[PDB]
This record gives structure tokens, C-alpha cells and sequence, in this order.
DNA sequence: TTAGAGAATTGGAGAGTGTGTTTTTTTTTTTT
DNA sequence: ACACACTCTCCAATTCTCTAA
């Protein structure tokens, strides 16, 4: 069943709908929700539970035809139908889809100099300053390779990772500038716009008086990236779900004519304000943002964002603005290079391990020095 | 109903009308039917019955008629003359769209068992046209139409070119509020048969009566938080006034002697005079438009000093001296009807007090 | 009218073939009845002829349901109905809800008592057979460019709007400025909040501007409201299918969208708002549909609580995410001047002797101002000049400095993009393809005027940007912190006991300040002491960390 | 050569038979 | 009580054959 898409429907009027039928190699290709554009004829289509015939019988303010033998005494009315022939919308595939140029373009990026920065500069043009959170976001979108241990239990892949920052300032920008970049991305917020919010709910469906399940925003960034703004304001309900959510990348419900157990494998990204405002720059993180000690724990990496009204600062940020509006790697090219890397599996190194295992010794005889 | 007997349920019958005796009878009419008494054809040994018609029959001036309403209850001169006005009526100005109706529509805040039921029952009995409800959303039909397996019923259509009462007001819901909102707005309300946005007259004047949500009334507190109903609505009314009241050895106990001596023991002229004299639509002149100017800047100049005053305020003087120059047979106001209805309104403060 | 079928296909010419040998013939039918063949006439086979339905001749109709209108009916009943047919030419021109005069033919028919008997029933159902019916520039161009060449246009077209209201003119100027807009990544249409008392006149100015624009909208943040801002799915009430029911904000995409009783609208709309106006799309995912819709529109909200002793935002009752949206923020209330009220009962009265000598005038003035409108829309881009530049960065640069003295922020980007809105609005009407600095000039008094009215803390006289970004005057900040420590005090005063009564330190703080502190203020200050890690309220005890 | 009467085969006009056919109480989740 | 599907019968139309006009 199709309707009027929004760019038709005469102002004031009811949406009109059709029925479109699909055949053979066609079949299943659309789905509820997509635009598509099909092609074929329009057919009208009787009533055929009024007709008879020796193999069957019939079953039974306007009238019909009358007068046919195989329609004895009644009559016979029709309705428009559109018999569709095709319809379109309105590793392997990398070798497939990369001509020779964009071979040489990946090659190129792979010989680069200083390619870290590069791919900085070249995704985050706007952004003034902040190197370090550049580095930091870019490198969650490369992910990490995840592994099942043998008796079945898993180790989780995705990386996440939080900004705290006054209102005035920076937060904002990355999280809508990567999700404008990004393919199959999310944007929300704690105070979401739905009944399910960032985890999945349960709903009764009048047409049985029936309890079923409705998607919340961790469902549907399922394999992407999820954008929340302001995290530090956030439904209780939401926030015990998230504790599974955040590492086990599952999500279960058991209630009333429902019992299942659901995917959510994804990397976060997400945006908090600090207490009174501004970042109190005398106090740790801990001591100025709303957020509880095993939540905060999850986060593989933290970055804070506090303005100063310093007047070349402001001066040269309102002259980046004006100019903007006044008006090395494209955003394509950026596309095609991580669809490339992401086939890569590193191993880690015999070596390499004596440096994890000393660093992190390091880091744990500090902590009990003056938790991890 | 009062035919039927101790603890039964009514019965109906079926009459079919055919030829010149068709747009005789009209729904909630009494009438007087003769006719053949017959069964239905088919198309079991038990069948219908119906009745076939063959015949259908249907079963000065202004102190004087202030003091016409209401004798039984002592006292309360200018109410009456509020009542009277609200059945008179102003007029509707219709400017080329920018509308003033003239419909009066005021609320009586009450104290807890006070006299109000007499002098509200005794406009019901009094107005031509009019109706009454209570606001608790009885098992019956609403304030609004119903439907039924057609349309029909409800308070605000039965009373249409007249005056709708309704009783506790303070007990409405949200629903009853929309309601009045709307006909307050627009006298017209919708109801769906079945999703069709089917739409119906409500073209009457309303009169409310109100009782305060714990006890009497306290001087000491707006009368927003006595009877809490929304301000929005509230402020409509053009008159509001407290019906306050309590014990005293004489005026109880003939109080007392009348009830029991009652236990014990001209409309058509009123119907009439509103009919011929309501015939008038008096204009303003444009003196009158100063003076009134003049009078309305230092009236609000006042409340402010001493606020409630707004566009509502000068409406309603109109409404009123308007109403009073219809009530007189004469083409055009004058003095004293913005006099007498600025010490209307004036004086309506004292009664909250 | 009510209500309207779909088109119905309707049989003219029927096309016969014969099963055994493919010969073929048509029959031209007879008020609804089908001749069909008995025998084949060229292979004299009998019963072989067979009817293909897409091979023959078909005809439009479609069925029309008509009530009479309320004027002409009986005082207090219900209203009767008509059913009308329409065919060919004629059978798609009418939509519900408007009003028409006819002309046809009234037929009557007999109706079956049931599908399969062939008796009819002996009173007929009538109808009407439709045969009629009935609704009830270069020169314009050159008259708009001198209009747009005098002076003071931007007064004047300003002044064309809603002659009711005497004296708001810098409100019309800003209306006005929306309804011209800027033009296109950035957000480019304005937003706009009228604050104050109810029963003021902000309604029925909604109700004018709506009516000026031809993608306009109009609702209440009330449940009663006759369409939603939130879009739904339905069963359709003569199919039983499914349909997507979009909400206003949708429907008003590239348009002005009026909203009434903003204040009151609840936490869900409030949620599905501000992703509407940060995101300029909405988004839906139910009974299986999922996708994503265009709702770049432009809103115009009137809100209510007045108390002079609090700014609106600590008056209202909306959050600083949503007030912190829209580009300007007005205030209407009494001014308690007698000249006031003395203009405006004269105004009144002027308007009670309203009469054509002028309306006709004013409709003249609204039609043309429909047409600069239009015209301008159609066309004109403002682009940015250097003094503009220079001048938008200076005013940047003020608002900076004036949070300079106070050590703090008193600007950021938003704040820019507002006044560029405004001074690309300010060009359009000039019909200036450049933004100079005539536009900044204004757009930085607008943008003062409206700080000063919006954003002065009335406890010192002064604009405090933190009651716009965090919903309080900084006074009620310092309060919160002040009482946070005299409460902690006050435990480490009696700090040898490990529990302490919630009353008793209700009584000690309130029987030491001099502010008379309420259970809110109390309870707040042992959130922040909680979230600070020093204490633990259990019920009636207050329990040390 | 053209046409009518007596005998044989076959189509179908007609009859008979069998069968079908809004309005109330209670639970569960999540909104308040 | 009022419509399909099926089965079956008897009456007389169409052709063969012999004969007269
Ligand atoms: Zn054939």
C-alpha cells in the first residue's frame, strides 16, 4: 500500500492511497517507510466472490452489471489496482566499485605524510583549535576488532566516548558535524522525543489489546554511531538499561506476553553540560558533572571544553563566522579510505606486550601511590 | 413516565404516517393518536405489531416588571433587574465582521444551601425558551449532543434562541470547560456521528451558578481561590455576584412562617412586553461615545488605583445600556441607561464584600 | 459539504471472445445490463464466448455526501443530508468542509431485500444526478518598485498590519521581518515568542498573520486542539487501512506556524519541539513503518504565566532549551497611563464606527503588501557587504564586552546568527540585493530592545544573560550557595552526632536567616550537599558522609 | 426436369429433482 | 420461499428415399 508523498498532497486535502501488487524476481524489494518510483498499468480488478464457475461457487448505496450467466442473479462491481513491473528508489564491492583513481587515492592517503592530522584537518575543517578531542573522536570511528572467547563469551569491540562543556561553547559542533558526515548515524538526546527513549519499550496494540515492542534510539544505531546531547539530564527508566547496554550490547525485557532478548552493538559519542554552567576549573570532573561512578567507568577516553573571553580569541572566532558566511580530502575521500581500513585485523606484537603490560603496571602502582 | 407503574421500565410502539398527515408530530411533542392496531408481514407464530395513523392531534414599566420576578424571595432589588436584562438582551453591532454580540451572560457564586435554587428555578419556570443542567456529568446525556443506534440531545442545543442554565459549575470537566469555551466563542459545537466533523446550532445565552470548593465563602481570599474555576473563562460573565447569607431572629423566622404556612395551606403581559419591545436595536450617538470614553478612562483609573478593568469591562457597559434602551421604547441610548448600568456593575463589587 | 468516495470505474462498451477460435465483438449495454452471446457466430459453439474485463470501455464517478447548512435550519434540531453522483468532467471539484450551490436532476430507485433474492422493497431511496455547480503583472510590479522607492517603507509596511492595535509598532516590524525571512546548512527562517498576561490581544494578531501567508498553520499546545504537532498513525474510517497522519509542524515546511497556549503544551510535544526547531526534521519509527521527514518551518508561539518582580522565563513555566531558541522574545502588558487607555477607548471607539471609507482602503494595502511579499520572496537574496560585516563583528565584540566587567561570557554564535536573520529580513524589505549597514543598524536596536525587555534581572535593572542560558537571575544562584553553606555549617556545628532531624534543621536554619526559607529552598540546598558527597538524606534524618 | 409424401435420425424446449440459506467487567504497563 | 446445477424426457425439425406432376 502507497500514499501521496509530502511534496503532492494539495493543501487542506486528505491523503489519497493505492494498492500496488509485485511479482517474481521484484518481489520483497520495498519496504514500510521508503520512496520509491514504479513502473507499469492500471487494471481494474471485479468481485470475484460474486462470480460462479463449475470448479467453484459464488460466496454469497450502488448497484453493479447485470446479465451474465456466471453471474446469475447479482451483480458485479470493480475496483483500480497498479500491476507493477520494477520499481526503484525515488568485500567483494569495494574491488567492484573502486576504479583505478580511487585506488590511487587510497594508495596516495596510505603513502601520506602525517596522515593523522591530515584526516583531521581535512574532516573538522571548521573547528578552531582542540587538537587532542580531533584525535580522540577520529579514532572511534576505526573501532576495534572484537573477539569470542572458546567456551562462547564475547570481548567487546566499540569504543565510547564523552565531552563535558559549558553551554557558550565547542560540544555541540562535533556531535552534529560527525553525524552530518557519518553514514547510518543517530542523533538524541536524554530528554528523548518518544515513549521508547534510547532503549526498547513495551506498548499495547489496540487492534488485539496485545503487548508488543517499540524501538528506542540504542536499537536502531544498532552497528552505527550514536549522538546524545545532554546526557547529564537523563530518565531513571533509561539509565539502569544503559548499564547493559553500555557492554554487553544487548538489551533484555521480560514482562507481561513478552520475553526477548535484543542487539545493540554500537559506538557513543556523548555530550554533557557541568553543574552551574560553567566548568568550575579548580575541581575534577568528578566533583562538577551529574553522572554516577559506574556509568562514568564505561567511557574509554573524557575531554572538557571551558570558554574565557579573551578578545583576540573572540575576535578572530566572530571573523571565521562572518567570513564563513560570506562565502586536502573531500569528505568522499575520507568515506572510501575508511570502508578500505575497516578490512584490516591487526595482530598485537610478542614485544608489544611487555610495553602494555609494563604501562599499565605503571599506571596501577601510581594509582595506589595517590580507581583502575 | 408518570403513567408507569412502581419499579418498571417504559415501553414504545411504532406509528407509520402516510399521505396528508405527514409534518403533523415533531420529536419531545405530547400527542393523541388514532389508528388500526395490525401485525407485520414476514417477508415462528409470534410476530410485531404497529400502529397505522389516520388521525393526529397535538395535546414605570421597568420597576415593575423587576419587581415581577421572584416576589417570593426578599430582598436582592438589582439582581432581579440583572435577570431581567439577561432575558431582554442587547445588541448584536456586526461592523462588516468586527463583532460584538449582544447576548448578556453572568454567574452567581452561592454560599453553601443559600436561596439561589428558588430565584434560578424561578427564571427557569419564567423564560420562554430555556433549559436547564448540573455540571456533576450525570448518567444521562451531556451539556453537548449524543448519538445513539441518529444525533440528538444536549443542554446547549434544546435551548437555542433563549437562555441555558447550568447548576454547580464548579464540578465540570475539562470537556464541560472546552464546551462552554466554544459556544462562549463561536454559539456552535461539533459532535461525531461517526468521524464525519458534523457541526450544530447553539445559539443561547448562558447563566451559571457556582459554590465554593470548602464551606462559605472567605472575604478574606480572591474569589478565584474560593471557587476556583480557570480566570480565562471566569472573566466572561458580565455580572458576577456573591449571594451571601445568615441567620437573623426575623427575617428566619418569617422565613419559617411562610414555608409552613405553604406546607399547611401577568406572565403572558411579561412574555409579551419582551416580545414587542426587544424589537429595537437603539444605536449610540457620538456624544454618548465621548461621555462614555470619559467615563470608562476615570472608571479604570479608579480600579487601578484602588486590576480586573479591561475590553471586557466597556463591552459589557455596552451590552447593558443597550439592553436597558431596548427595554425602554425608545430608537437610541441615552445618559442615564450608561448611568444605571455603571452602578450595575459598579455595586456588583459589594457583594463579594 | 462532508465527505467524498474515491473514483469508481464505470462500464460502457463490454468486449466479448470466443474461447474456441479467438473471434471477437462488442456490445453496447442497455441501462446497466450486459447482452451476452449464446453461441459463437463463427465456429457454432454455445456457451464459449467469454467477457475480458481490461479489453473493455470504462467511465469516471464518484459519490458526494451534502448537508444543509446551519443558517437555514429549525431552532435546535439536527440537519439533513444528501447523497449527489458525479460523472466524467466534473468528478474531482469539491473537498469537505466548503460550501456549494447545485443543480441536478432528482432521481429515485427501488433497493433489494437481499444480495442473492430479487425482490425490492416498496419505498425508494433518491438521490441527485449532478449536471452543475457552484462556489460561493506588469502593472503590479511597477506599482510595487515605486512603493518599495519611497521612504519609510519599512514604517509603512509595518504599519499595514493589524490596524486593531495602535501603538505596537516595533512588534508589527518584527512580524514583519518574519514573514520576509533570510535565505539559504544555517537555519535561515526566524522564530518568535510573544509573552504576558491572558486575555491580551497576542491571540487574534496570530489569528491576522496567519491569514496573511499561503502555507500558513494554526493550533493550541492544548489537548483539545483540532490537529496535533506530533504525527500518528490511524485506521482509516471507510477503508479500515492504515494512514500516516503528519502533524502541523510538518505540513508548515517552508511556512509560518502559529502556536496558542504555548505555555501549557506538555513534556512529550516540548521533547518532539526541540528536535523539530534544532534539527529541522522529524522523526518516526511505528507498526513497522520508520523514516525520516522535512519540517523546516517557521513558529510563532503566545505564552503566558504578570509579576514585575520576576524576569518571564522565572515567571513561565517553559525550560531555558526551548526560550533560548527564538531569535526575539516580546512583552505585552498594561502600562497603567492614562493617555494609554484614553488612545485606545478613542481607538475603540474609531473602530466601532468602522465603515467602508477606510476598510476598503486597508484591503487595498493588504492586497499589495500580499504581493511585495510575494514578490520579494520570489526573487531578492541579500548577500554581505563590508560594512555589514564590520559592523555585525563590532556588535559581537559589545556583547562580549559587556559580560567583560562581570569576569564572564555575555555572547556566543547564536547571538550572531539572530541578528544576521534580522538584517537579511531588514534588506529583503528594502529590496536591497545587499545586507548593509542600515539593516545592522536596526537589527542592533531590535536585538537591544529585545535583551532589555526579555533579559533585565528587575532586581538590579540590568541585562543577565544567565537567566536566558540557565532559567534564574545569578541573585537566586548566590541565594542557593549561601544557604548550601550554612546548612553544611550548621551539621558540622552538631558534626558529633551522625544523624540529624530534617524539622530540626528546618527550624535552626529558618530561626537564623533572615530570609524565610521555604521547604523547597531547604531541600535543595540537601540535593547539593548530597551530590557534593556530604550527606545522605534518609526520610526524616539528614545522615553525615 | 421439378416437386411432394412416407420413413428415420436427431436437437432442444421443457419439466423434475436435489440442495443451500455500540456497551460491560477485568488484567497490565506506564504515565501522572 | 426463492435461486443454481444437474439429469432426463417427449415433441417435432432436418434429411433420405420413393413417387407423381
Ligand atoms: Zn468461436
Amino acid at each position: 500500500r502507497i500514499q501521496e508523498t509530502q511534496a503532492e498532497l494539495p493543501r487542506g486535502s486528505i491523503p489519497r492511497s493505492l494498492e500496488v501488487i509485485l511479482r517474481a524476481e521484484a518481489v520483497e524489494s520495498a519496504q514500510a517507510g521508503d520512496k520509491c518510483d514504479f513502473t507499469g498499468t492500471l487494471i481494474v480488478v471485479p468481485d470475484v466472490s460474486k462470480l460462479s464457475t463449475p470448479g467453484a461457487r459464488a460466496e454469497t448505496e450502488t448497484e453493479g452489471i447485470r446479465g451474465l450467466r456466471a453471474l446469475g442473479v447479482r451483480d458485479l462491481s470493480y475496483r483500480l489496482v497498479f500491476l507493477a513491473c520494477c520499481v526503484a528508489p525515488t568485500a567483494e564491492s569495494i574491488k567492484n566499485q573502486m576504479t583505478v583513481k580511487e585506488w590511487e587515492k587510497v594508495f596516495e592517503m596510505s603513502q601520506d605524510k602525517n596522515l593523522y592530522h591530515n584526516l583531521c584537518t581535512s574532516l573538522f575543517p571548521t573547528i578552531h583549535g582542540n587538537d587532542e578531542v580531533k584525535r580522540g573522536v577520529l579514532l572511534m570511528l576505526f573501532g576495534g576488532v572484537p573477539k569470542t572467547t572458546g567456551e562462547g563469551t564475547s570481548l567487546r569491540g566499540d569504543i565510547n566516548v564523552c565531552i563535558v562543556g559549558d553551554p557558550s561553547t565547542a560540544k555541540s559542533q562535533f556531535l552534529k558535524h560527525v553525524e552530518e558526515f557519518s553514514p547510518r548515524a543517530v542523533y538524541t538526546s536524554g530528554k528523548a522525543s518518544s515513549a521508547a527513549g534510547l532503549t526498547a519499550a513495551v506498548v499495547r496494540d489496540e487492534e488485539s489489546h496485545e503487548f508488543v515492542i517499540e524501538a528506542g534510539a540504542l536499537m536502531l544505531a544498532d552497528n552505527g554511531v550514536c549522538c546524545i546531547d545532554e546526557f547529564d539530564k537523563m530518565d531513571v527508566r533509561d539509565q539502569v538499561a544503559i548499564h547493559e547496554a553500555m557492554e554487553q550490547q544487548t538489551i533484555s525485557i521480560t514482562k507481561a506476553g513478552v520475553k526477548a532478548t535484543l542487539n545493540a552493538r554500537t559506538s557513543i559519542l556523548a555530550a554533557a553540560n557541568p553543574i552551574s554552567g560553567h566548568y568550575d576549573r579548580s575541581k575534577s570532573l568528578k566533583q562538577n558533572i551529574n553522572l554516577s561512578a559506574p556509568i562514568m567507568s564505561r567511557f574509554d577516553l573524557f575531554f572538557i571544553l571551558v570558554d574565557e573571553c579573551n578578545e583576540v580569541t573572540d575576535y578572530a572566532i566572530a571573523r571565521r563566522i562572518v567570513d564563513l558566511h560570506s562565502r586536502v580530502y573531500s569528505l568522499d575521500d575520507i568515506r572510501r579510505y575508511l570502508l578500505f581500513a575497516r578490512q584490516f585485523k591487526p595482530k598485537i606484537s610478542k614485544e608489544s606486550e611487555d610495553f602494555i603490560v609494563e604501562q599499565y603496571k605503571h599506571l596501577r602502582q601510581r594509582d595506589g601511590s595517590g580507581r583502575i | 413516565s408518570d403513567q408507569v407503574p412502581v419499579g418498571n421500565i417504559p415501553r414504545s410502539i411504532t406509528v407509520l404516517v402516510e399521505g396528508e398527515n405527514t409534518r403533523i408530530a415533531q420529536p419531545g411533542d405530547h400527542v393523541s393518536v388514532t389508528g388500526i392496531f395490525l401485525p407485520i408481514l414476514r417477508t415462528g407464530l409470534l410476530s410485531e405489531t404497529y400502529l397505522e395513523a389516520h388521525r393526529i392531534v397535538k395535546m414605570d414599566f421597568y420597576e415593575k416588571l423587576a419587581a415581577s420576578i421572584a416576589p417570593e424571595i426578599y430582598g436582592h432589588e438589582d439582581v432581579k433587574k440583572a435577570l431581567l436584562l439577561l432575558l431582554v438582551g442587547g445588541v448584536d453591532q456586526s461592523p462588516r465582521g468586527m463583532k460584538i454580540r449582544g447576548n448578556i451572560n453572568i454567574c452567581l457564586m452561592g454560599d453553601p444551601g443559600v436561596a439561589k435554587s428558588q430565584l434560578l428555578s424561578y427564571i427557569d419556570r419564567l423564560a420562554p425558551r430555556s433549559q436547564y443542567t448540573t455540571g456533576r456529568g450525570s448518567s444521562g446525556v451531556g451539556l453537548t449532543a449524543a448519538v445513539l443506534r441518529t444525533l440528538e440531545g444536549g443542554a446547549l442545543v434544546l435551548a437555542d434562541q433563549g437562555v441555558c442554565c447550568i447548576d454547580e459549575f464548579d464540578k465540570m470537566a475539562e470537556a464541560d470547560r472546552t464546551a462552554i469555551h466554544e459556544v462562549m466563542e463561536q454559539q456552535t459545537i461539533s459532535i461525531a456521528k461517526a468521524g464525519i466533523l458534523t457541526t450544530l446550532n447553539a445559539r443561547c445565552s448562558i447563566l451559571a451558578a457556582a459554590n465554593p470548593a470548602y464551606g462559605r465563602y472567605n472575604p478574606r481570599r480572591s474569589l478565584e481561590q474560593n471557587i476556583q474555576l480557570p480566570a480565562a473563562l471566569l472573566s466572561r460573565f458580565d455580572l458576577l455576584w456573591l449571594i451571601q447569607d445568615r441567620p437573623d431572629r426575623d427575617n428566619d423566622l418569617r422565613l419559617a412562617q411562610h414555608i409552613t404556612y405553604v406546607h399547611q395551606h401577568d406572565m403572558k403581559l411579561m412574555r409579551r412586553y419582551i416580545a414587542m419591545c426587544r424589537e429595537k436595536q437603539p444605536m449610540v450617538p457620538e456624544s454618548l461615545a465621548d461621555y462614555i470614553t470619559a467615563a470608562y478612562v476615570e472608571m479604570r483609573r479608579e480600579a487601578w488605583a484602588s486590576t480586573y478593568t479591561s475590553a471586557r469591562t466597556l463591552l459589557a457597559i455596552l451590552r447593558l445600556s443597550t439592553a436597558l434602551a431596548r427595554l425602554r421604547m425608545v430608537d437610541v441610548v441615552e445618559k442615564e441607561d450608561v448611568n444605571e448600568a455603571i452602578r450595575l456593575m459598579e455595586m456588583s463589587k459589594d457583594s463579594l464584600l | 459539504v462532508i465527505r467524498t468516495s474515491q473514483l469508481i470505474p464505470e462500464m460502457q462498451e463490454a468486449f466479448f471472445q470466443c474461447q474456441v477460435c479467438a473471434h471477437t465483438t462488442r456490445v453496447e449495454m442497455d441501462r446497466g445490463r450486459i447482452a451476452e452471446p449464446s453461441v459463437c457466430g463463427r465456429c457454432h459453439t454455445t456457451h464459449s464466448m467469454a467477457l475480458i474485463h481490461n479489453r473493455s470501455l470504462f467511465s469516471d464517478k464518484q459519490m458526494i455526501k451534502l448537508q444543509e447548512s446551519p443558517e437555514d435550519m429549525p431552532a435546535g434540531q439536527t440537519p439533513h443530508t444528501v447523497i449527489l453522483f458525479a460523472h466524467n468532467d466534473l468528478v474531482d471539484k469539491v473537498q469537505p468542509g466548503d460550501r456549494v450551490n447545485v443543480t441536478g436532476i432528482y432521481r429515485a430507485v427501488p433497493i433489494r431485500v437481499n444480495p442473492r433474492v430479487s425482490n425490492v422493497k416498496s419505498v425508494y431511496k433518491t438521490h441527485i444526478d449532478v449536471i452543475h455547480y457552484r462556489k460561493t503583472s506588469e502593472k503590479r510590479v511597477e506599482l510595487l518598485k515605486e512603493l518599495s522607492r519611497k521612504p519609510d517603507i519599512y514604517e509603512r509596511l509595518a504599519s499595514a498590519l493589524a490596524p486593531s492595535i495602535y501603538e505596537h509598532e516595533d512588534i508589527k516590524k518584527g512580524i514583519l521581518l518574519q514573514l520576509f525571512g533570510g535565505t539559504r546548512k544555517f537555519r535561515a527562517e526566524i522564530n518568535i515568542l510573544l509573552c504576558g498576561d491572558p486575555g491580551t490581544s497576542k491571540s487574534q494578531l496570530l489569528q491576522y498573520v496567519y491569514n496573511l501567508v499561503p502555507r500558513g498553520q494554526y493550533t493550541s499546545g492544548k489537548g483539545s486542539s483540532a490537529v496535533g504537532l506530533t504525527a500518528y498513525v490511524m485506521k482509516d474510517p471507510e477503508t479500515r487501512q492504515l494512514v500516516l497522519q503528519t502533524g502541523a509542524l510538518v505540513l508548515s515546511d517552508n511556512g509560518i506556524c502559529c502556536i496558542d497556549e504555548f505555555d501549557k503544551m506538555n513534556e512529550s510535544t516540548r521533547s518532539v519541539l526541540h528536535e523539530v526547531m534544532e534539527q529541522q526534521t522529524l522523526s518516526i519509527a511505528k507498526a513497522g513503518i520508520i523514516c525520516q521527514l522535512n519540517a523546516r518551518t517557521s513558529v510563532l508561539a503566545a505564552a503566558n504565566p504578570w509579576n514585575p518582580k520576576k524576569t518571564t522565563i522565572e515567571n513561565i513555566q517553559l525550560p531555558h532549551t526551548l526560550l533560548s531558541r527564538f531569535d526575539l522574545i516580546f512583552l505585552l502588558l498594561d502600562p497603567q497611563d492614562e493617555a494609554y487607555d484614553r488612545r485606545l477607548a478613542h481607538h475603540l471607539v474609531a473602530l466601532y464606527y468602522q465603515s467602508e471609507e477606510q476598510a476598503e482602503e486597508e484591503l487595498l494595502d493588504m492586497a499589495v503588501l500580499k504581493d511585495y511579499i510575494a514578490y520579494a520572496h520570489s526573487t531578492i537574496m541579500p548577500r554581505l557587504s563590508e560594512e555589514a560585516s564590520q559592523a555585525l563583528i563590532e556588535a559581537y565584540v559589545d556583547m562580549r564586552k559587556i559580560g567583560s566587567s562581570r569576569g564572564m561570557v555575555s555572547a556566543y554564535p547564536r547571538q550572531l546568527e539572530s541578528l544576521i536573520r534580522l538584517a537579511e529580513a531588514h534588506a529583503k524589505v528594502r529590496l536591497s540585493n545587499k545586507v548593509e549597514a542600515i539593516d545592522v543598524e536596526e537589527a542592533k536596536r531590535l536585538h537591544r530592545e529585545a535583551l532589555k525587555q526579555s533579559a533585565t534581572d528587575p532586581r538590579t535593572g540590568i541585562v543577565d544573560i544567565s537567566i536566558l542560558t540557565t532559567g534564574m537571575s545569578a541573585t537566586s544562584r548566590k541565594r542557593k550557595e549561601e544557604l548550601a553553606e550554612a546548612l553544611k555549617k550548621l551539621i558540622l556545628s552538631k558534626g558529633k552526632t551522625p544523624a540529624l532531624k530534617y524539622q530540626q534543621l528546618f527550624e535552626d536554619i529558618r530561626g537564623q536567616s533572615d530570609i524565610a526559607i521555604t521547604k523547597d529552598m531547604f531541600e535543595e540546598a540537601l540535593r547539593a550537599l548530597a551530590d557534593d558527597d556530604f550527606l545522605t538524606v534518609t526520610g526524616k534524618t539528614v545522615r553525615l558522609l
